[PDB]
DNA sequence: CCCCCCGGCCCCCCCGGC
DNA sequence: TTTCGGGGGGGCCGGGGGG
């Protein structure tokens, strides 16, 4: 902790300020208009990983109060006690009270609420019914159905969409600003690829092709360097895996993917995500095709998640995909 | 163990400070500076902040070369604490940079030497300067009167009532079972002066109040003979006991009025 | 009675191979460089990310982790730098609340000296949890606060087998590094070295033999290598190691066993069928090793049109995929081999 | 009870009853008490006659289906009380252990609701377990396998060098069968115990109860009468 | 800023029996107690957000005036209500020596009640029968089941039905007046849609729509209001060719952020609720469908295991 | 007396009979134990594993592995429960059986396991070499019964305290072992004796024990009816002995067990009557099964090959019977209620051959 | 120096979907 | 029956205070 260049890119490019927060437009712009004239009602943030509802309640929180923001709210999470007895009390003494400090409102942020018990938040709702003149709660989750529709009923949502590829390019150029870092246009669309709409996978994927680097001052990131500290597949090794598949004859096929596979050790899975990318955009005239290959292909990867013969499964994902294909004919 | 070295004459007035706040709070930074030592805490309702100033005079011997934080647990800190006699003077060492804390009990007389060692924590709470408020009533008394009122409105009900008016303190609590008041007015005796009540009123006033709070910050009453409140519309109450070369100081939130 | 203690170095020497030569730094790392050199430029950027080791058994992450720690810290300021806990404690939400969370919010531990003047010594401790599959998703999620908040002074490795396993938050958090199996394109090395160490003398071949043997678990390689030195050195003969005393002590099953069993499918009568499994299955071959061999055999064969190989294929994964369940090897055996005869 | 008649009632089923009776109300009739629903139906889903037969099928096809689907059920109920506890699994066994077997033998009850037997047959079953390690446990020093190759092997050898004597040579055999429990520290009790594992043909009830009581009597004495060594010392 | 504007579910929540929409039988009959008194124990049952708090609380203050503050006992889940408190504090109360009007009784407010424990409510047994001539109870709640038979056959069943569309309109008009909001009949039509009979929602949504842009048309309730994904779910599960079904899940559900877990729960609930499919087919397709919640919560959460649920799916209705 | 089976068991590894280059290697495995990794014996029931490793046990440290004895272990769960475990121990090696506690198995490694790998050898046990033994031998009996949390908890201690303790882990089947388990340890197998080895063995009891015999075949039948498994020959013959007054014939009958007859006759009247009534009683007699301590999965392996032996099935009954087999095999590894699979198998089979 | 009040562990019993 | 985790209720034990 003797300075923040010693944390890792995911915590300290954290933002600090609602400016800072991209992707997420439409919901910033509302809750922007909501502080400004007094209007903040309960809110509910609800999205997948690394999209920026931490962060963005965060600022909102630094925004309304300032820099002595922690001070002003209570915040709780999953690594903190949140039973039924920390809403009867902790909770309830915080929003029946005034603030120390100064003489504004009060902010509750239960993070990952979506981890408390049915009793706590049955026992939140009356708490957030009758000190609401006073007192204001916000909700995070990643996943709806843990929470009870009375609580769902007294908040308004807000849904954090995975981060459009703008958002991602703009962060990455600030990243690259920041770090004197220089990235081509191959590795910048394989990294935004790869992130999956998930802003930690890009900053941590970004560390590693820097710390790759053997100087990182002249040298420059490309998809080489990418695919090489992520240990992930080439384009061009999904595309010549399928060929040979679709085309060529099962000893061909069987020793294309295994020269493929062996030439920089990838994994299984990642060939199977790739191609299953690859074949979603092919048109095909039956939909039994389709059917088959979707539903071999995932038993496959259910296969795979539990371990098992390598050389088994790929013989099998080269006849599942030959199958399916042979439907294309007749 | 040269960085930081405190010296209590008596290890019970260290223990007596820490339990004045230890059943407030959990996790409290001190601040040693060359002028003393101080510590600021908020509990985990944010409902109560206590913070605690001690002087280079309390110390028999006092050295810190350069400011230091030590973060520390309070429970802790008060099993080692109780661990020592009452005929033992006490010792604070701290190195530079340290990741703990030594407290050492001397006996002279008996040649006995007691080594303990606590582990420090990393805090991220600075040190919020409390701006000094102008206060609409300031009133004074002894602290085994209020000890007393709080204990007793308490078993009433979970809330207090304070009301300031002119010449008269006012304490009340409704709850299931019935109500309670208690009326005191200022008075100033010279044959026993540590009796005496002072009142100095601005403009009247009237907060409410979780009872448990006020049964915490009773608990300070045995540092002080007398305890110092400070009460404005506008501001937190502020409960002050004070001690040889320092004070204990207590800011409370009123509960909201609806 | 006592018994004097031992020194370091003579009760290593009369370890198990694996243990004996498990590396000591991070440049004895065999085939992760894609990952090592990330680990080792932290030595010097001291940003280190938390971490996320993923990949099948025995390819060197439990190894690669203990490496860092003793390079980032040394042997005097590792213990109290370093909390490891694994499947073998107790790891429920309370642990996770109580235990994990106090270790990580603790000031580090203060550097000596000679460790300043030495190593690197980051600012931060290292929690590693080993085997992390094995861990609720409760307590995993009690887990993803702590690692933002006091990320600070704190960093966490979490070890695994199956990334499936850990939630989609975590592995968000984590930086993600997968170690790759270890072949004999790849790991050839280590085992000649290890084997001239040991003075083992074998055939051309014979590591590379044992390596595809392996599977990609150099651990394997390396028990089945002490096997066959003790077993060389027991007969005294001093001839050179074969691949066939490998292959004996590997469990594999001869070819001619294999051709018959290939014989019998072809024949496809159901009687002689069950009869053959039924006197096999007292030699006590692994039914894994029986369904390996057979497709290798089968899908490398030209003599088999592609309907054959389809659908053999998928009868190989469903067979595998039942053993991997914990099935009765009779059973499955005879109903594959029923199987694959009736194509 | 209740619960048993109404899941296996045909008329739920039919295309009009379906809309009267949905299946969140037959899923609902499960969660009246999930503990027991499956156990009854698995109980009593093989004596109805069904109503609900498609053209073609048969009762002993239906009542295949079913079982598959209980069967699957019971592995979603373990899924359930591992250590993960996915108690939002509960709703998906209760189609899987009552809903969809029931549905495929929906009809009449053809005779009386039986009360599931499982329970019983299970305590039955730790009984007996718990007696098998206990035996086990005293002949560990003596043999060399675990419980369950105790009993599927070394049992009818210990039965006819235990039970036998005293059917084929009377009283005259009490010093060999002591002679044999001290060799493998059996006690009275692990002589009962053992006795009465056995099934099938080889059951030892009658054949204990025709033995005549003098006989009984001289062994028990015996028995009594001597001392014994100890396998397990505890303290 | 630090100052809050007050929530308009708060400001307009009905303070007579008279302003409260919906069920008119139940409403009547309350008014009729209400001006006769000799209120009964009375359990009220029914869906979130309909008023049934707020009906109880509106019978209380009628019938007591200014004695509410001493003649009402209030409790919820936020309060401690263990065995404990019902054996001494409710004991003391029902006991309490209080003079009232002569047709008035003490009232104890049991909001949320089938989150008491079973003791809890065995001990209210006798409690209240025997001070039945001083005091009554008001138990309120969404699940009537969780209240034990003893207590229910103590106690007059009020069963809330759901709010129509008419109701809500008439309520949300009533605020729009009094609030003065420009709006449209499709924004409004947009907000009942999507506040599905649940007032208090409805009322949140209209205010958040009037912040955070003014007018009140169908663009912005949709912008502050999502479409229910339950919708979106029951179109992916009825699409005639599996390409489009795989279309409305890569884009409707998938590429909007929401969780595997969430579609696949979402995706059981509403094939159990499909009145228009075959029974028998909804068994077959809640087969598929809990064979994918398994292998999600096993930890395999992919877009690849949904498009496998949704092809099975469709390969069972062919 | 002792059984013939336990009175002759071989003490040492010069006293084997069967499978001479298994001897051979355990002789070179023992040669220099010092470095001795963990090891998996992993082979058909009955066939010598036990004996095998006593044998190994035997050859390191020397007689005294043999002289056992019995102790009782206490554990509680985080619910107060409290279990006894049963140990049996010698100056040199323990023993354990930790499916003995089913789910709380992982409990045994995690205090009991993990207790015993922390201490370090202090008793100055002299061995061939001159110096003092530094490690104790671990048994674990019925390795493939054990749940997977208590293999993960077996992983690092079998690493990290590998210089204070040894692991040997018999099996009869490996499937259930978990891949780093495997990885962990080093794999033996233990083939089944030969007919000629078993018929040599039981000739050689017969001499010892004065037994009649009219010829040598009779022995030869036996073997056969073992089927590799010689305790069940070494306890066929010591009854049939005992049945025909210490003289075996040419025409002496072979012995089947009570369960092997009733199984027997639940495969006729699964093949004569295919019915719900018939059914109901198939499920009577599981229950009766179960009952006394038969396992699900034997009842499941002797039903499916009592019926593949039935002559009047083709070979489509025969196919739809062995899948039914493999499918409810697995159902069985994956479920709790036993009974539930075994009646799914039998109606399934009944529909098939109907 | 002894008795009583009252906070905190310790244990044991019971849901767990909507 | 029951493989975690949460909640509740009751029983002692012991610190502190009072007489
Ligand atoms: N919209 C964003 N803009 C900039 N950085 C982002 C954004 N979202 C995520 N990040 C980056 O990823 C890190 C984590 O962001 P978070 O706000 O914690 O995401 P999150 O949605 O709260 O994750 P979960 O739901 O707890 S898994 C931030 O410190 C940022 O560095
Ligand atoms: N990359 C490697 N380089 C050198 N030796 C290795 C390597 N991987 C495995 N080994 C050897 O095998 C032994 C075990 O390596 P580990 O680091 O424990 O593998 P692992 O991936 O942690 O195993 P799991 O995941 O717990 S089954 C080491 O002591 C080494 O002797
Ligand atoms: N019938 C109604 N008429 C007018 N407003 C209503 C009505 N129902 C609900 N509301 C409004 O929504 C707010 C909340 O109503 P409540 O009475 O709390 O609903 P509820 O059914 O008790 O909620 P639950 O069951 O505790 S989640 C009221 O203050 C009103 O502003
Ligand atoms: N004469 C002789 N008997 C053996 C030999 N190996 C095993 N046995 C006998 O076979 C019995 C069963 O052996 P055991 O190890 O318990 O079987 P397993 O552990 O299930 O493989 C033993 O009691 C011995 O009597 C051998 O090599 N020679
Ligand atoms: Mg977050
Ligand atoms: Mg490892
Ligand atoms: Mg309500």
């Amino acid at each position: 902790k003797r300075s923040k260049e010693n944390l890792p890119w995911v915590e300290k490019y954290r933002p600090e300020t609602l400016d800072e927060v991209y992707g997420q437009n439409e919901v910033i712009t509302t809750v922007r208009k909501f502080v400004d004239e007094g209007k903040l009602p309960h809110l509910l943030f609800y999205g997948p990983p690394g999209t920026g509802k931490t962060s963005t309640i965060v600022a909102l929180a630094r925004e309304i109060y300032g820099k002595n923001y922690s001070n002003m709210v209570l915040e709780l999470n999953a690594s903190d006690d949140r039973g039924i007895d920390v809403v009867r009390n902790q909770i309830k003494d915080f929003a029946s009270t005034r603030q120390i400090f100064s003489k504004g409102f009060k902010l509750i942020i239960l993070d990952e609420a979506d981890a408390m018990t049915n009793a706590a938040q049955n026992a939140l709702r009356r708490v957030i019914e009758r000190y609401t003149k006073n007192t204001r709660f916000c909700v995070l989750a990643n996943y709806a159905h843990k929470l009870t529709p009375a609580l769902l009923s007294r908040c308004t949502r807000f849904r954090f969409q995975p981060l459009p590829q703008e958002a991602i390019e703009r962060r990455i150029a600030n990243v690259l600003v920041h770090e004197k870092l220089k990235l081509s246009p191959n590795a910048e669309k394989a990294l935004i690829e790869l992130s999956n709409g998930d802003m930690r996978r890009v900053l941590n994927v970004l560390q590693s092709c820097k710390a790759t680097l053997d100087n990182p001052d002249e040298d420059e990131i490309s998809d080489d360097v990418i695919y090489e500290c992520c240990g992930a597949p080439r384009p061009s090794d999904l595309k010549a895996v399928l060929k040979s598949i679709l085309e060529d004859d099962w000893g061909t096929a069987h020793y294309t993917l295994n020269k493929v596979r062996s030439a920089k050790g990838l994994a299984l899975i990642d060939l199977i995500e790739g191609i299953v990318k690859i074949l979603e955009d092919y048109e095909l005239q039956n939909e039994e095709t389709r059917v088959h290959l979707l539903t071999k292909l995932a038993d496959i990867e259910y296969s795979i998640s539990k371990g098992g013969n390598d050389q088994i499964q790929g013989s099998a994902v080269i006849g599942a995909i030959k199958a399916s294909f042979e439907n294309e004919t007749v | 163990a040269s960085m930081l070295e405190a010296k209590f004459e008596e290890a019970s007035l260290f223990k007596r400070i820490i339990d004045g706040f230890k059943d407030c709070v959990q996790l409290v930074n001190f601040q040693c500076k060359e002028d003393g030592i101080i510590a600021q805490a908020v509990d985990d309702s944010r409902v109560l902040l206590v913070s605690l100033e001690i002087g280079v005079e309390a110390f028999q011997e006092y050295r810190c070369d350069h400011p230091v934080t030590l973060g520390m647990d309070l429970t802790s800190l008060s099993k080692i604490l109780r661990c020592g006699n009452n005929t033992d003077t006490l010792t604070l060492i701290a190195d530079n940079t340290p990741d703990s804390i030594i407290l050492l009990f001397e006996d002279t007389k008996k040649d006995r030497i007691a080594e303990y060692s606590l582990k420090l924590m990393d805090i991220d709470a600075d040190f919020l300067k409390i701006e000094e408020l102008q206060y609409d009533s300031t009133l004074s008394l002894p602290s085994s009167e209020f000890s007393k009122i709080v204990r007793d409105l308490s078993q009433l009900s979970d809330s207090i009532n304070i009301m300031i008016t002119k010449e008269t303190i006012k304490f009340v609590a409704d709850g299931d079972i019935g109500s309670g008041s208690v009326i005191i007015k200022p008075f100033v005796d010279m044959e026993h002066p540590e009796t005496s009540i002072k009142l100095e009123m601005d403009q009247p006033v009237d907060l409410t109040f979780g009872a448990k709070y006020l049964l915490d910050i009773i608990k300070g009453s045995s540092l002080s003979d007398r305890v110092g409140i400070r009460l404005s519309s506008e501001a937190p109450a502020l409960f002050q006991f004070d001690l040889k070369s320092g004070f204990l100081q207590f800011f409370l939130a009123p509960k909201f009025n609806d | 009675r006592k018994i004097s203690k031992l020194a370091a170095e003579q009760s290593l020497a009369q370890q198990p191979w694996v243990e004996k030569y498990r590396p000591k730094n991070l440049d004895e790392v065999t085939a992760q460089d894609h990952a090592v050199t990330v680990l080792k430029k932290t030595l010097k950027s001291a940003n280190l990310p938390h971490m996320l080791f993923y990949g099948p058994p025995g390819t060197g992450k439990t190894s690669t982790i203990l490496a860092l720690t003793k390079e980032l810290y040394g042997p005097d300021l590792m213990k109290s730098r370093i909390l490891e806990l694994n499947a073998s404690d107790e790891r429920g939400i309370s642990i996770v609340r109580e235990k994990v969370k106090n270790f990580a919010r603790l000031t580090v531990s203060k550097p000596s000296k000679h460790d300043l003047e030495n190593y690197p010594c980051p600012p931060y401790k290292i929690i590693i949890l080993d085997e992390a599959d094995s861990m609720t998703a409760d307590a995993q999620s009690a887990l993803r606060r702590t690692m933002e908040t006091y990320s600070g002074v704190t960093r966490f490795c979490l070890i695994c087998n199956y990334v499936t396993r850990i939630i989609d938050p975590l592995a968000s958090r984590c930086s993600k590094f997968r170690f790759k199996a270890l072949d004999a394109s790849n790991a050839i090395d280590r085992l000649r070295f290890i084997s001239e160490q040991e003075n083992v003398k074998c055939d051309d071949g014979v590591l590379e033999r044992i390596l595809d043997i392996s599977a990609g678990d150099l651990r394997r390689g390396i028990t089945l290598l002490q096997s066959a030195s003790k077993g060389a050195q027991y007969l005294g003969d001093g001839k050179n190691i074969t691949s066939t005393q490998v292959e004996e002590l590997a469990g594999v099953v001869p070819h001619d066993i294999l051709i018959e069993i290939v014989e019998k499918v072809k024949s496809g009568d159901f009687d002689e069928i069950k009869k053959y499994v039924n006197t096999f299955m007292k030699s006590g071959w692994s039914a894994a090793s029986v369904v390996n061999q057979l497709h290798e055999y089968y899908i490398t064969n030209d003599n088999f049109d592609t309907n054959f190989k389809n659908q053999i294929s998928w009868l190989l994964f469903t067979t595998d995929s039942r053993l991997n369940n914990g099935t009765n090897e009779h059973i499955q055996l005879l109903n594959l081999l029923v199987k694959i005869s009736q194509l | 009870f209740d619960i048993a008649h109404k899941m296996l009632d045909g008329q739920i089923y039919s295309d009009i009853g379906s809309r009267n009776f949905t299946l969140n109300d037959k899923i609902a009739l499960y969660f009246d008490d999930f503990d027991f629903t499956p156990l009854m139906i698995q109980e009593n889903y093989l004596s109805t006659r069904p109503s609900v037969l498609k053209p073609g099928q048969s009762h002993l096809e239906a009542v295949a289906e079913a079982a598959n689907c209980i069967s699957l059920g019971d592995i979603v109920e373990k899924k359930i009380r591992s250590s993960e506890q996915l108690w939002s699994l509960l709703p998906l066994h209760a189609v899987l252990s009552s809903v969809y077997p029931a549905s495929k033998v929906a009809g009449h009850m053809a005779g009386r609701i039986n009360f599931t037997a499982w329970l019983g047959q299970n305590s039955k079953s730790a009984k007996y377990y718990r007696l098998l390690q206990e035996i086990h446990y005293h002949t560990r020093l003596g043999t060399s396998t675990d419980k369950i190759g105790l009993r599927l092997d070394y049992l009818p050898t210990f039965r006819k060098r235990l039970l036998d004597p005293f059917l084929k040579q009377g009283a005259d055999a009490i010093s060999s069968v002591i002679e044999v429990m001290d060799d493998y520290y059996l006690t009275k009790e692990d002589w009962d115990s053992i006795m009465e594992f056995f099934v099938g043909p080889d059951v030892t009830t009658a054949i204990i109860k025709k033995i005549p009581a003098t006989v009984k009597s001289g062994f028990t004495r015996k028995y009594n009468s001597m001392t014994h060594p100890v396998a397990i010392y505890r303290t | 800023t630090l100052s809050l504007q007050l929530p308009w579910v708060e400001k307009y929540r009905p303070q007579v029996l008279s302003d409260i929409v919906g069920n008119k039988e139940t409403i009547d009959r309350l008014q009729q107690i209400a001006k006769d008194g000799n209120m009964p124990h009375m359990i009220i049952s029914g869906m979130p957000g309909i008023g049934k708090t707020t009906s109880v609380h509106c019978l209380a203050h009628e019938l007591l005036g200014r004695s509410y503050a001493d003649g009402v006992l209030e409790l919820n889940a936020s309060d401690d209500r263990g065995i404990d408190v019902v054996r001494n504090q409710i004991k003391h109360f029902a006991q309490k020596k209080l003079h009232l009007p002569p047709g008035k009784h003490k009232i104890v407010i049991l909001d949320e009640a089938d989150s008491m424990t079973a003791g809890a409510q065995q001990a209210l047994r006798r409690t209240m029968e025997l001070y039945s001539n001083s005091t009554r109870f008001a138990f309120a709640c969404n699940q009537s089941n969780k209240i034990i038979e003893p207590l229910q056959s103590r106690c007059a069943i009020l069963r809330y039905s759901k709010l129509s569309d008419e109701d809500v309109l008439k309520r949300l008009l009533q605020i729009i007046k009094l609030e003065d909001v420009k709006y449209t009949n499709d924004g409004l039509e947009a907000i009942i849609f999507t506040a599905e009979g649940d007032m208090r929602q409805a009322i949140n949504n209209l205010q958040s729509t009037v912040a955070g842009h003014g007018l009140v048309n169908a663009d912005n309730v949709f912008k502050i209001v999502d479409s229910p994904h339950p919708l979106i779910v029951k179109k992916m599960l009825l699409a005639s060719n599996l390409e489009d079904s795989i279309q409305i899940l890569r884009t409707d559900l998938w590429k909007k952020g929401y969780s595997s877990i969430d579609i696949v729960t979402t995706s059981f609930r509403v094939t159990k609720n499909l009145a228009q499919v075959k029974e028998s087919v909804r068994l077959e397709m809640i087969k598929e469908i809990g064979l994918t919640h398994m292998r999600i919560l096993e930890g395999v959460g992919t877009y690849l295991q949904l498009a496998s649920m949704l092809a099975k799916i469709h390969k069972l209705n062919n | 007396m002792s059984l013939w089976v336990d009175k002759y068991r071989p003490k040492s590894l010069n006293a084997l009979s069967h499978n001479e280059e298994l001897t051979n290697f355990l002789k070179s495995l023992s040669d220099q134990p010092r470095d001795l990794p963990h090891l998996l014996l992993y082979g058909p029931n009955g066939t010598g594993k036990k004996t095998r490793c006593m044998a190994l046990l035997e050859s390191i440290f020397g007689p005294g592995v043999y002289r056992l004895k019995i102790d009782v272990r206490q554990f509680v769960t985080a619910s107060n429960r409290k279990l006894e475990l049963n140990v049996v121990s010698s100056p040199y090696h323990l023993e354990i059986t930790p499916s003995d506690m089913g789910n709380n198995d992982r409990i045994v490694i995690q205090e009991l396991l993990k207790e015993v790998a922390q201490m370090e050898q202090v008793d100055f046990q002299d061995s061939k070499d001159g110096l003092a033994h530094r490690y104790k031998c671990v048994i674990i009996n019925e390795a493939n019964s054990l749940t997977k949390d208590a293999q993960a908890a077996l992983r690092r201690t079998m690493e990290k305290y590998s210089k204070n303790i040894r692991l040997i882990m018999v099996c009869d089947s490996m499937s259930p072992i978990i891949a780093p388990i495997k990885s962990r340890c080093l794999l033996i197998r233990c083939p089944a004796p030969s007919d000629s080895e078993i018929s040599t063995i039981l000739s050689d009891v017969v001499t010892n024990e004065r037994i009649q015999l009219e010829t040598k075949d009779i022995l030869k039948r036996i073997a056969q009816a073992s089927n590799g498994n010689l305790r069940v020959s070494l306890l066929m013959l010591e009854s049939m002995a005992l049945n025909n007054e210490l003289a075996l014939k040419s025409s002496s009958p072979i012995i089947k067990p009570d369960w092997i007859i009733v199984i027997h006759k639940l495969t006729r009247k699964i093949v004569k009557e295919r019915s719900v009534n018939s059914l109901i009683e198939c499920r009577a007699v599981l229950y009766d099964l179960l009952a006394h301590c038969i396992p699900a999965n034997i009842i499941l392996k002797e039903l499916t090959f009592s019926l593949l032996d039935v002559e009047t099935l083709n070979t489509t009954n025969k196919s739809s019977i062995i899948e039914y087999s493999s499918v409810f095999d697995e159902r069985l590894s994956l479920g709790n209620k036993a009974i539930f699979h075994l009646e799914g198998f039998i109606a399934k089979v009944m529909c098939c051959l109907d």
